């Protein structure tokens, strides 16, 4: 609800794909 | 990109990234100390051995990292603690922006190191020169040292229950600024806010202090004066260690019989949310509230609800750059990577080759040294040449500008 | 105490660099304005300077004019006593040295000589304008004879003379009158030339001086509307190849528009001769810019709807073999002369023309090159040529959003521009169509001075729009990856990226979670005080009393 | 296919003017002429046509040919990797033909830009080929053995153009430069022993940098550095013939303690000594000119990158800069051997502060580079800046502001130096008397990077210590008045005054009457984002405060 | 401070200063309004004349021009032009020209007929014939040109978005009063780009009710705009006529019959505590908080027509019903100076040829404007640059 607080869902920042490695 | 974990047990030296499942066991490492390791200048890692009176030096820059000891550094005395004062504000060339790349040889200014019996050794690292030795600062020990702003202030904590704030210019050229006796038993750890400014007159910098008194003391640092605490908490268990969120949104405390969490923006039962830590600059009252912690199994009684995460007998904690994962070191010599919200372990790192996790560190990353002088002190000489080893680093080195040059050039010819 | 100015004068007839610069440096001091050296010692220095200028080896002249400039600038008494005589001597040497020009420029020091003489005359007559009593009887009997020499010299050296005549024409509009035709001739002879051997500065100066020529309420309007009416023949000449009336709302506007230049010829068997069309439109746009963006001693009628319609029809011009290849390059350059005109109509007038700030943003979508086949996809190979133009586009958008501000509704041009800017932020390679065992060395790496422009554009986008998901997540990934890369390469993060992360934290828009704690993890040993306030907020600003 | 028929461009290069030649250049930039099979029929026609432009012409075909050669080498790897050697050899052949006769092309009044275009094109073709390894080995370097001495002799007359090219060649192709170094050295020494004031700062910088980079062939850097550092003690001792250093006998002992080394260097001691007769009062400027000449070479030896570390003696440099600031008339009186003369004493009073300003310049470059590695005496270099501040002839801290107006350029560096120092130190220092004088200096001088530096200085002062009331309200009135002036005269206020106002507002100095209503109403409409957070946080905060 | 002060009665108007005893009366003036005058630029001063259907325009003496109009109009406002004294292409500052004017002229009459003119070339740009169904008491530009607020005797506040007012369909409508709205003020701060995400609107009517609104949802695009939430409201004893603020905003000064009263927003409770009331319903009294009430203080006893704060947050300007204005001081509640001429319709203060208008709307067509750009400041420095310039030329000379 507030962007600047710890959210209430487990894996935030999974939709930025920082730590994923794409397979080629 | 990914994060990189550098943790070491009493007989093991593992290094491993969080999302790689690949790791490198450093061959020779021995520690019985809480915070004895440090990463130096993005090219080196220093570890203070125990019962050998020397520091091991590992080179961690390679694509295939050096498993072995790159170098040794003997010392006058076996010493427990370490800290580095990183040099900053030299690569921009503020006079005119050229944005210098890093040199292949880079080093910090100082190497803080402290031993048993409270003695403090500080060394210039570009040239090994023991600028100053304080014979006694704490009167039983030191357990942690940290430079909170870039090189401006350093904070020390020992087993005399006194946490001391120095000033680096008044320590290297001693009479510290302020001393903190609010605990009664040995202070085992502290942490400071990752978000910081350039000064202390216009920031409210939070210092969390943790001991075997089963208390957590949050001090507001803004001087120009002495710091004022604004809250202290209390625990049934003997608390051991602590880390924060990267924005001072929560606290995560490591202790015997589990690791516990605590929200600092505490949410009440009216959809009302209370900030425990509110403060200002130097104008601030001294009425530090008291609260008590109790596990999960509304706060005007003097109680707060901490949420149990784990049951492991943790020794040390660290946090990821996201602020969503905890890396906790148990007493069986293995690290658990856990998620804060679901309280579900995602990964378990062990060492391969045993004691507990002595220390651990994390920082994100993308895909010879002088000898130290044993008892020698650079005095008030002026004819002495304070020689150091240094390297500067190259600067970073369109078409419409070329055509404009051409257009200006063409006028000079009459042909 | 006092440095005995006679000593400076006697050591001046011979003085090389490390003495002459000290002579000039110590003559700045204000203690040479003081009683009873004002008629016997300054006279000595001035007679020395005059003997240096009146006859010399062309080193004493350079030295002398620089000396007189410094002396008259830092001492008003030398001005009020002897500025007319100094300026007369300097003009006399200028006159003899421009009576010939092809025997004085023969040694690589005639150019500098004209530079110093012209600059010195300009500096003297730029300090004698703050004194009405002195602008009389030292300049006005002399401008009649100064100005034709400068005009004759401007035929060969327009880069150096034209600002002087511009300032003189501007501050004196009644002594430049009987020479005005003689000026106009040379300016049409400098525009009838190729007009690309001249620099942008020189082109702008000839346009500005031709504009100020018409100061002599109404003549400015006649010249302005003449240049505005010389646009439509060129567009109709371009309409015989693009086949208008495929879209008729454009052709209704083209015929809704309202002289010394040659009517040009085009040949299709020589397609390079089609480069005359942009090179005329840029000329007329520069002249229009001159008539519009310049100051005046009176207000002026400026048609804004007319030029907005002109810019609107310019960016409508878009979509045997090599001719089609040449037609695929002139048209972006044609559209860019609408971009270049709206950029000047926006900043100089500001909120006048607020009515047009929403059509421009929709019409910028026409400038983007699309793929040819049917699609709405971006043609990145054409975009690689157009880098400067898209930087100008970004500055235009930032100019507009300073006045408009945050916008409720979103538009599609901004997402395509973000895709463009993210393509341009990638390190170019020009071996992709195909090695010699190393294809990573043939790249053109992007400076920080370009990343600053891109990041300012993304700041403008994140401030004033609730963007869609994917054109936000791309921005965040870009900022994080590049910031970490630079913090590894360097030991720090440049300021534009910090401003980008600040805007990404403050203005998340449609997101449900901020990027705050990651920005602080990157800003570990590079501290900053924005996020201190965010995390550790302060007491309000009036509670203290 | 939408190709522009490259053979038609090559057909038009030979005869072209600006309005078409520039479009010809812009078309060769297209990344579509990089197919392999085009390399035999039409790119060869382009290359041989350009070579016809180079190999013969009227000094306009040469310009056209070198420019289009640069453009078609930068944007075609095929053309480069095939014919870059040929193009480079052609333009170097013309440059060798031209450098033989410098005097006769300079009396044509286009030769200077001709050499500029030639040298720039050669430099670009060099720096394109240097980091490609196969195109370097036996395709760049056997031409360098001919290219170095041709550029050496041309540096004598046109040094601004060449010396960066030689600097890059020396830094990259160092071993190939080994035979020419003495041949280069005796060119640089003649420019230095010559007037050295016909050169601007850029060319002086390049001269010092190249003279440093000769010493690359761990240790020779140190020998050249200490050799230059040894040539200050004679000059400072020659300043003792003007004013006595025997008074304090603390600056004297430090002058004795400076480095000198003898009969171990005759290859970098090449400079004449100074006569300095006190009957010519305009001949004393040789001293600070010499000191600038030494300091430029010194900071070139310090402040340049190398592929190795340096044993740089910071302690000696701090001792030297402390010595240079000791030169003054406020504590040390004039010598009695010299007799009083008003013109002589005038030039003495005006020439001493330049001698101090050189030490300030060296400290600036010592703190810009090497920040927080000489921290052990940063307090001392703050103490000695007070010696720079001029006083009247009564030592009761009466400042003479008439001379301070002559030192605005020099005081800008002082404020920048102080801002760079205080960004490394804490807030407990013993320098408040120096700050109180510097504020008075700045407030005199204000009534344009000047504003930025002094405003950052005021921000450092107001974020470090609680100042007394009178300087504080002076600063407040300054910021308020200047911001009002710019916003009534123009539409905006810059960022520096904005941050100054914010620092003023958040300061515990709160009892002033203009801080509360005026410093905030200007910020309420300025469009700054940092002030928005103070008025509207982005995080929960209590409605009630205990303060 | 030493600001100049303006005021106009129904019979006359004048201009004076706070720290001087010099006064300039105006020859021809006749007014009935709360807001019928405004300065355009730094040069000119517009006043809407009563019973004549035209504007009088004065320089900062005598009527310079007279602007005929289609109708007798009640309220005036102007949208200033900014971003023109500094070129973001060249980096040069520009002086103000001799002819400078704002973009717009917003005029209003009874029955809600909102006229929108362009002043550079007099053009009837837009007309809203019914916007309130009643008269208009005050119209204002909250931000630079972003939004236009207008209140009327229909007990409604309307928020028009300016850019889609000139090319209709307003953005937010606020009906939370039962009686005519008399006054309203705004407290704002601005980001790098100007918008409303922290701005606060204070609204004041004959209901004896002060109402405070937060405008941070207005750009959300759910009328057009998502409605705001009222954060606080107060209930006064008396029928209230004007409100002014502190510029740091710390205090609300309310002008009514029987003197002008003062509320502290940072309310000081017992001990050491302060509470901010603008992060609820309250009931005011004259001269501790959880009762539901707040304590005001009174500064005057006279009937009030208009109010204005000084720039230095310490002096009120209260224009009474007897044709004179009192210069007060807050800490003492004492008078320094009383200005009279030789009630008050309007009052304002600030520190130190025109086209005739049209009567038919503007519907390519050469939308002209009169304009003047103004010179740079370099036509109204360092020696070391000149010294480098003459140094580098020495090397060109050799014999």
């Amino acid at each position: 609800r507030n962007p600047y607080l710890i959210p209430d869902y487990p894996q935030p920042f999974e939709h930025l794909k920082l730590f994923t490695r794409e397979l080629k | 990109m990914d994060e990189q974990v550098i943790f070491t047990t009493n007989t093991s030296g593992t290094i491993a990234s969080v999302h790689s499942f690949e790791q490198i066991n450093l061959r020779q490492c021995s520690t019985q100390s809480r915070n004895s390791c440090v990463q130096v200048g993005n090219k080196y890692l220093f570890i203070a051995q125990a019962q050998k009176a020397l520091i091991n030096v590992y080179n961690l820059s390679g694509s295939f990292k050096r498993e072995s000891v790159e170098q040794r550094l003997p010392l006058p005395e076996i010493l427990k603690c370490l800290e580095v004062v990183e040099n900053d504000g030299v690569q921009y060339d503020r006079i005119q922006g050229v944005n210098h790349n890093l040199p292949d040889f880079n080093l910090p200014y100082l190497l803080l190191g402290s031993t048993e019996s409270g003695k403090l050794y500080i060394w210039e690292l570009n040239s090994g020169i023991l600028l100053n030795v304080k014979p006694m600062a704490h009167y039983q020990s030191i357990t942690k040292i940290k430079s909170i702003l870039n090189g401006k202030y350093i904070i020390t904590s020992g087993n005399d229950s006194r946490v001391i704030i120095w000033q680096t210019v008044d320590l290297v050229s001693p009479k510290p600024l302020c001393i903190l006796h609010d605990h009664t038993l040995p202070v085992t750890d502290f942490q400071v806010s990752s978000s910081q400014g350039k000064f202390l007159s216009c920031t409210d910098t939070k210092l969390f202090t943790v001991s075997q008194d089963a208390t957590i003391r949050c001090y507001d640092l803004s001087l120009i004066k002495t710091p004022v605490l604004l809250a202290t908490f209390t625990t049934p268990y003997s608390i051991k260690s602590i880390v924060l969120d990267p924005a001072d949104r929560a606290c995560y405390i490591g202790t015997a019989e589990g690791c516990f969490s605590l929200n600092l923006f505490y949410k009440l039962k009216g959809n009302a949310i209370v900030n425990l830590l509110q403060s200002a600059g130097v104008n601030t009252v001294q009425k530090g509230r008291v609260f008590s912690l109790v596990q999960r199994n509304l706060y005007a009684m003097g109680q707060l609800v901490c949420e149990n995460v784990l049951n492991s007998n943790v020794s040390c904690l660290e946090i990821s750059m996201d602020g969503t994962l905890l890396l906790i070191g148990d007493t069986e010599g293995k690290v658990s990577i856990a998620e804060i919200y679901s309280k579900q372990i995602i990964r378990t790192i062990q060492t391969l080759t045993v004691g507990e996790v002595t220390n651990l560190l994390t920082n994100p990353y993308r895909l010879k040294i002088p000898n130290l002088q044993r008892v020698i002190f650079d005095g008030k000489n002026k004819g002495h040449l304070h020689d150091i080893w240094y390297q500067i680093g190259e600067p970073e080195a369109d078409f419409n500008a070329y055509l404009e040059q051409v257009k200006t050039q063409e006028s000079i010819f009459s042909h | 105490e006092f440095i005995a100015v006679s000593t400076l004068a006697r050591n001046l007839e011979i003085a090389k660099g490390n003495e002459f610069h000290t002579i000039l440096a110590t003559l700045r001091s204000p203690v040479y304005i003081n009683e009873q050296l004002l008629k016997s010692e300054l006279s000595f220095l001035v007679t020395k300077i005059l003997k240096l200028i009146r006859s010399g080896n062309d080193f004493d002249l350079w030295k002398g004019c620089h000396t007189s400039v410094v002396t008259c600038a830092y001492n008003p008494l030398v001005l009020s006593t002897h500025g007319g005589q100094l300026l007369a001597a300097i003009y006399s040497r200028l006159e003899q040295k421009t009576g010939f020009y092809s025997s004085v420029i023969s040694s690589s020091h005639g150019k500098q000589l004209f530079n110093t003489l012209i600059s010195s005359v300009a500096i003297i007559i730029d300090l004698m304008k703050n004194k009405p009593t002195l602008s009389r009887e030292a300049l006005v009997p002399k401008l009649k004879a100064i100005i034709p020499t400068l005009i004759t010299l401007s035929q060969y050296e327009p880069e150096l003379v034209l600002p002087v005549l511009q300032r003189i024409l501007k501050r004196n509009t009644t002594t430049f009158k009987p020479f005005t035709n003689k000026f106009r001739t040379v300016l049409i002879n400098l525009i009838i030339s190729d007009y690309a051997s001249l620099g942008t500065k020189t082109q702008r100066l000839v346009c500005e001086n031709f504009a100020y020529l018409h100061l002599l309420d109404s003549n400015w309007r006649t010249g302005l509307m003449s240049i505005l009416s010389q646009f439509k023949p060129i567009i109709q000449l371009c309409g015989e190849i693009l086949d208008f009336e495929q879209d008729n709302e454009l052709y209704k506007l083209i015929k809704s528009l309202p002289e010394f230049l040659p009517s040009l010829k085009l040949d299709f068997n020589a397609p390079l001769t089609l480069w005359e069309i942009p090179q005329r439109l840029s000329l007329l746009a520069d002249m229009l810019v001159a008539f519009i963006s310049l100051p005046t001693p009176f207000p002026i009628r400026v048609p804004l709807g007319g030029i907005n319609s002109l810019c609107e029809v310019l960016l409508g011009v878009s979509n045997d073999n090599e001719l089609n290849g040449v037609i695929n390059t002139i048209l972006p350059q044609i559209q860019f002369q609408g971009i270049r005109l709206w950029e000047i109509m926006v900043s100089k007038y500001g909120k006048c023309g607020l009515s047009f700030f929403e059509g421009i943003l929709s019409s910028i979508e026409l400038f983007i090159p699309l793929k040819k086949k049917s699609n709405n996809e971006i043609d990145f190979n054409v975009v690689g040529s157009l880098k400067f133009e898209f930087a100008t586009v970004f500055r235009l958008v930032n100019m507009i959003l300073s006045h408009l501000g945050h916008q409720l509704n979103i538009i599609s041009v901004i997402s395509q521009l973000i895709e463009v800017a993210l393509f341009l932020s990638h390190d170019k390679t020009l071996i992709d169509s195909l090695i010699y065992t190393h294809p990573e060395l043939f790249v053109c790496k992007n400076s920080m001075n370009w990343f600053n422009e891109i990041n300012d554009f993304f700041i403008t986008a994140l401030n004033n729009w609730i963007l869609p998901s994917t054109p936000h997540i791309q921005i965040l990934k870009y900022s994080i990856t590049q910031s970490l890369r630079l913090k590894e390469r360097f030991g720090y993060i440049p300021e534009s990226f910090v401003n980008l992360l600040r805007c990404e934290v403050l203005h998340p828009g449609s997101e449900r979670v901020s990027i705050l704690p990651i920005a602080i993890s990157l800003l570990k040993n590079i501290n900053d005080d924005m996020f201190e306030l965010l995390c550790h907020p302060k007491v309000p600003v009036g509670m203290v009393y």
